[PDB]
């Protein structure tokens, strides 16, 4: 789902927001981010902090 | 400076422009004077399918 939410949002969603009539448009899921999944055992043990 | 930098000559575009939020390019010419503007921007159309 992420992949097919991603290509939406990044070729899909904006061209079709922007033609004559449409007024809202909803993404049924959600664009591509970089997530960075912290661990806090591993930020303990370098004495690191988000 | 030099002490935490390096330096490289490299090429870039001096200005970019988008089209309807998608990197673009514009072309301008003309038809030719024999022909009409429909047909030059018809055969330029089929060019870009190429």
């Amino acid at each position: 789902q992420d992949d097919i939410s991603d290509y939406v949002a990044a070729n899909m969603k904006d061209p079709i927001s922007r033609t004559s009539g449409v007024g809202d448009v909803q993404l049924f899921g959600s664009q591509y981010a970089m997530r960075i999944w912290m661990d806090p055992n591993k930020l303990n043990n370098f004495q690191l902090t988000p | 400076f030099s002490a935490f930098s390096t330096s490289r000559w490299e090429y870039g575009s001096p200005r970019l422009e988008r089209y309807n939020g998608l990197p673009s390019l514009e072309i301008l010419g003309q038809a030719a004077p024999g022909k009409s503007t429909g047909e030059a921007m018809a055969l330029m159309e089929e060019l870009a399918g190429k």
